[PDB]
């Protein structure tokens, strides 16, 4: 998955 | 061979959603090492910041930080496009290493944390009794970010579809999808996982000829  | 260094709890970072993703299982032999490639939440992401947690429990907050840092230099793209690696090194001497490089730019921020960094041997003792005592509330919200994040991608491309689409796409099914799509944002402002789920299903139903066009 993706990180902000 | 009388005796094992192992990990206490799980090591990992925090993912989109505020749930800890994990590099290092509990109960792993020291020394190690693993990596896990991630991406960016949005487009021309210039940086993401690696949030390191100690704990059990799905939800970050409720895990034990050892600390944050920043990875800038980002390329503009699209999200979900440039590699991120992660990776956790534990040495025989008890340190933790953190390092994200990014792929392309080849750039690389790494933070070093001391052995003794964490939790002590009661703060852990609690932590496992916790995370069993709300094996229910986590999967429960682990649910809701899955539901959230599928919603969230299920936003975005369905806009790009629309740019991509223009003036292909009937003035009618258009403002359908517009309506449709202002809703699902609005509840993904919200914690209901129902209401989320009706707002695809909704977009769904309507978006039947961009899926064609696109």
């Amino acid at each position: 998955p993706l990180l902000g | 061979v009388l005796l094992l260094d192992v990990t206490p709890l799980s090591l990992g970072i925090e993912t989109m959603g505020g749930v800890m993703t994990t590099l290092i299982a509990k109960n792993t032999t020291i020394p190690t090492k693993h990596s896990q490639v991630f991406s960016t939440a949005e487009d021309n992401q210039s940086a993401v910041t690696i949030h390191v947690l100690q704990g059990e429990r799905k939800r970050a907050a409720d895990n034990k930080s050892l600390g944050q840092f920043n990875l800038d230099g980002i390329n503009p793209a699209p999200r979900g496009m440039p590699q991120i690696e992660v990776t956790f090194d534990i040495d025989a001497d008890g340190i933790l290493h953190v390092s994200a490089k990014d792929k392309n730019s080849g750039k690389e921020q790494k933070i070093t944390i001391k052995a003794s960094s964490g939790l002590n041997e009661d703060e852990i003792q609690k932590m496992v009794r916790d995370a069993e005592a709300n094996a229910e509330a986590d999967r429960k919200f682990e649910e809701l970010v899955q539901t959230r994040n599928q919603g969230d991608h299920l936003l975005h491309s369905t806009r790009k579809q629309v740019e991509e689409a223009g003036d292909k796409l009937p003035a009618d099914d258009k403002t359908a999808i517009e309506s449709a799509l202002t809703a699902l944002e609005t509840a993904l402002k919200g914690e209901d996982k129902a209401a989320i789920e009706a707002k695809m299903q909704e977009l769904a139903q309507v978006s039947q000829k961009l899926m064609e066009i696109a």
